[PDB]
RNA sequence: CAGAAGUGUGCAGC
RNA sequence: CUGCAUGGCUGUCGUCAGCUCGUGUUGUGAAAUGUUGGGUUAAGUCCCGCAACGAGCGCAACCCUUAUCCUUUGUUGCCAG
RNA sequence: AAGGCGGCCCCCUGGACGAAGACUGACGCUCAGGUGCGAAAGCGUGGGGAGCAAACAGGAUUAGAUACCCUGGUAGUCCACGCCGUAAACGAUGUCGACUUGGAGGUUGUGCCCUUGAGGCGUGGCUUCCGGAGCUAACGCGUUAAGUCGACCGCCUGGGGA
RNA sequence: GGCGUAAAGCGCACGCAGGCGGUUUGUUAAGUCAGAUGUGAAAUCCCCGGGCUCAACCUGGGAACUGCAUCUGAUACUGG
């Protein structure tokens, strides 16, 4: 990646002044117009060792968490997760999906028998009401934990779009002590963030070449 | 390997509709000598229950003390709500010379040798919140020299 | 409030009666009462050989008569001598010519009046009821009951004002017709008086 | 728009 | 004699829609959240949202009776031809 | 300064703040005792008296109603000159000085920029509301601190009695 | 150790005595620090040892007597 490329994809897009955090003021160049613009030239050597970081635990053949909740961000987050053989969560962060994993493999066994009864048990053996509230069942359940389904355990680190919408999962994570990387932008609080990686959390195109570096580097290091 | 102390259990109560729902507490700490030690804080309809979840609290939430052969490197004063907390060094024979909920958590620790005086609120959880403060902050030679950089010949 | 007895509400829908004949209204009150005074008798001989039912048939103007427990080498006894001293003094009371069969409860942790009876005679034993309840919930459980509940009542510990204690496991549904709920009753007779125990035990739907 | 008062004293649930 | 030493049984708020627990999280703590919010229902009934995720006792259903039909048997019941 | 100050005009008069310099050269801060100012009610002497209204009278209401409500009504409220010296006189927060992430507004100076405006960017004074670290028993405070410090003064030591 | 709400900021201000004092150079040596000398009665109190059949008691030596005073030096800070 090169700066060229973030200029391309826009993520030196900050907030405006209003709602910037402090805390960000190392990672600003600036501002236009009253809007904050992310420093680069930063933000590049960051990313480089984030990636490098990433690299090195997925040789480990660690298991890779991408977290994201936003409209559009969701499928391209899914997208990438799987171009990677790695897990996601795409919609609502359950509270506890992690420091209560305990309890929550409950549910994912639960979606693992309904789909095989739904699948391989004759499904139509059921009345049509049940049917239908099972089914409903087995939407909501893949809607919130498809993307962990297989998991087997918590993952070795998080990859998060936006520190700021998604803390609690930041905040999960450092209570279990596994290492977060996160996007932060100029309203975010970086001080969950082991890797910070400064830049614009919202454009579509930022979203997706953040998550292609990503993938690209998971897909190096899974193949050794 | 850890050792394992009780230190209060007290009966709190709920006002309902029908009258009091009354419920135990346990406060209890763990540690394996050597200068490592944790707290837990158990609510149960049951005693035995309160007291079970009080040290599964506490085998978690454990935290490391840099002690100097059995005794602190130095006087540290530790503080949380109403409670203060002194503590100093002794010299070998002189034991623990402290009172029980100060005695509990400084015996789990392993530190043998130690004067020490509560004052304030002797409230049993804040006073041992204050202790795991103060011993928190108490620091040792090798990284105050990593500090400020010198030898440790500057002791 | 108040509950059903929640056999009661249960009989023909999914438990059978423990009584088994036809009468007319001429000798109906007489077959009650003689059962009732052969249940009495074989409930005051068998106390120690953990005997959970007696089911009474009447056919062809005579008593046969089952007993279920959990221990049946001793109410049976050696080359089945006792049995005869039962039918013999059965036949007595009833005046009919006696039969007498007796059956194994496999499992009587899973039974509520040989568990009910378990934790009385503990408490007569001056065992701390918390761990007698605390027993019964647990090896229930491990046993493979679908859910249990247990309850003592009354001066507890001999202390001076009564009290109800209950503890519940599993599941328990007693408004659930369907549901085998196997129940019993049994009362402890301390030197402070009685205290009532009460069990219920979920053993699954239909 | 009107509508006042409620004798003394206790005990379990660790 | 003591129901103010008890068991069992029963009335009542009330057939009212409520009452709780595990794990997680928040608070020094008693505790809180869940169980609250927008709609909806006879109903903590159901759906969306939400640091909560699940579960239990309740609601509902299973049970009896009544309102329609069909098969089978047809006396001591019935009488279309 | 606090108590407080509200139609318009004139006369006398105090303080505050901003820009640019010039000047003196530690002349400063706090303050026991002391001195001054100090809402309303109240007091003295002389005026004025519309409205309002303690006291008081009558009518109601009520078990009663020395009240609440209604009809009246005196001191007082206003003016001049004295006295009194207290208030939940409150930010329930002594005066002075330094340091420490921010955001949105009000009011009043001033600099620069095409001044093009109902415009952009800086720099002072005072003031309102959120909130971070930190502090606090908690509530909360939060660059106008209840945060981190220094100087001086006043005050507290269980509830009643008081 | 405290003073927003638990007891506690004078209603506000001025101001004498008092407490406190930005920065630089020189000088003094009052405060401060160092050294020496005298004094600080014995007993009592601590330490090391003796004697009573042990102990309590008695007793040798030491330490201490946290101080006071007078000389001779130092001048960072404070005061002049
Ligand atoms: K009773
Ligand atoms: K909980
Ligand atoms: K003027
Ligand atoms: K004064
Ligand atoms: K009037
Ligand atoms: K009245
Ligand atoms: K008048
Ligand atoms: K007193
Ligand atoms: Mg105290
Ligand atoms: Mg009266
Ligand atoms: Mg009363
Ligand atoms: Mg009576
Ligand atoms: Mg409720
Ligand atoms: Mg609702
Ligand atoms: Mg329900
Ligand atoms: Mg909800
Ligand atoms: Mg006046
Ligand atoms: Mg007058
Ligand atoms: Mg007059
Ligand atoms: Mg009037
Ligand atoms: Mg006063
Ligand atoms: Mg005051
Ligand atoms: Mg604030
Ligand atoms: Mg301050
Ligand atoms: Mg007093
Ligand atoms: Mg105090
Ligand atoms: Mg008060
Ligand atoms: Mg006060
Ligand atoms: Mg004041
Ligand atoms: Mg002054
Ligand atoms: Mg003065
Ligand atoms: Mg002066
Ligand atoms: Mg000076
Ligand atoms: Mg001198
Ligand atoms: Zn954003």
């Amino acid at each position: 990646v090169s700066m060229r490329d973030m200029l391309k994809a826009g993520v030196h897009f900050g907030h405006q002044t209003r709602y910037w955090n402090p805390k960000m003021k190392p990672f600003i160049f600036g501002a236009r117009n009253k809007v904050h613009i992310i420093n680069l030239e930063k933000t590049v050597p960051m990313f480089n060792e984030a990636l490098a970081e990433l690299n090195k635990i997925a040789s480990r053949k660690g298991k890779i968490l991408f977290v994201g909740t936003k409209r559009a961000a969701s499928e391209a987050v899914k997208d990438a997760a799987l171009s990677c053989d790695q897990f996601f969560v795409n919609h609502r962060w359950l509270g506890g999906m992690l420091t209560n994993w305990k309890t929550v493999r409950q549910s994912i066994k639960r979606l693992k028998d309904l789909e095989t009864q739904s699948q391989d048990g004759t499904f139509d053996k059921l009345t049509k009401k049940e049917a239908l509230m099972r089914t409903r069942e087995l939407e909501k359940l893949e809607n919130s934990l498809g993307g962990i389904k297989d998991m087997g355990g918590l993952p070795d680190a998080l990859f998060v779009i936006d520190a700021d919408h998604e803390h609690i999962a930041i905040k999960e994570a450092n209570n279990l002590g596994i290492p977060v990387f996160a996007i932060v932008d100029t309203n975010s609080d970086p001080d969950g963030v082991d890797f910070v990686i400064p830049g614009n959390d919202d454009a579509i195109r930022a979203v997706t070449l953040y998550l292609g570096a990503v993938a690209a580097t998971v897909r190096e290091g899974r193949s050794q | 390997e850890l050792q394992e102390k009780l230190i209060a259990v007290n009966r709190v109560s709920k006002t309902v509709k029908g009258g009091r729902i009354f419920s135990f507490t346990a406060l209890t700490v763990v540690g394996d000598g050597n200068g490592r030690v944790g707290f837990g804080y158990g609510k149960a309809r049951e005693v035995p229950a309160a007291i079970q979840k009080a040290m599964e609290k506490a085998r978690r939430n454990m935290i490391n003390v840099a002690l100097n052969n059995g005794t602190l490197q130095h006087p540290v004063k530790g503080v949380h709500t109403g409670s203060r907390v002194f503590m100093q060094p002794a010299s070998e024979g002189t034991g623990i010379i402290a009172g029980g909920a100060m005695r509990a958590v400084l015996e789990v620790a392993g530190v043998h040798n130690v004067l020490a005086k509560a004052y304030g609120s002797t409230n049993p959880i804040n006073v041992v919140r204050a202790t795991i403060d103060g011993l928190e902050n108490m620091n040792s030679p090798e990284m105050v020299a990593a500090k400020r950089g010198k030898s440790v010949e500057e002791i | 409030g108040q509950k059903v007895h929640p056999n009661g509400i249960r009989l023909g829908i999914v438990k059978p009666w423990n009584s088994t004949w036809f009468a007319n209204t001429k000798e109906f009150a007489d077959n009650l009462d003689s059962d009732f005074k052969v249940r009495q008798y074989l409930t005051k001989e068998l106390a120690k050989a953990s005997v959970s039912r007696i089911v009474i048939e009447r056919p062809a103007k005579s008593i046969r008569v089952t007993i279920h427990t959990a221990r049946p080498g001793i109410v049976i006894g050696k080359k089945g001598e006792d049995v005869e001293k039962l039918r013999k003094v059965v036949a007595d009371i009833a005046g009919v010519p006696a039969q007498i069969n007796i059956a194994e409860v496999r499992k009587p942790e899973l039974d509520a009046k040989l568990v009910a009876d378990s934790i009385t005679s503990q408490l007569e034993r001056r065992v701390m009821f918390r761990r007698a309840m605390k027993r019964a919930v647990q090896n229930a459980m491990r046993l493979g009951a679908k859910g249990i509940k247990v309850e003592v009542s009354g001066r507890l510990g001999g202390a001076e004002i009564a009290r109800t204690e209950w503890y519940r496991e599993g599941r328990v549904p007693l408004h659930t017709l369907r549901a085998d709920i196997d129940y019993n009753t049994s009362e402890a007779h301390t030197t402070y008086g009685v205290i009532g125990v009460k069990v219920w035990i979920f053993k699954g739907e239909i």
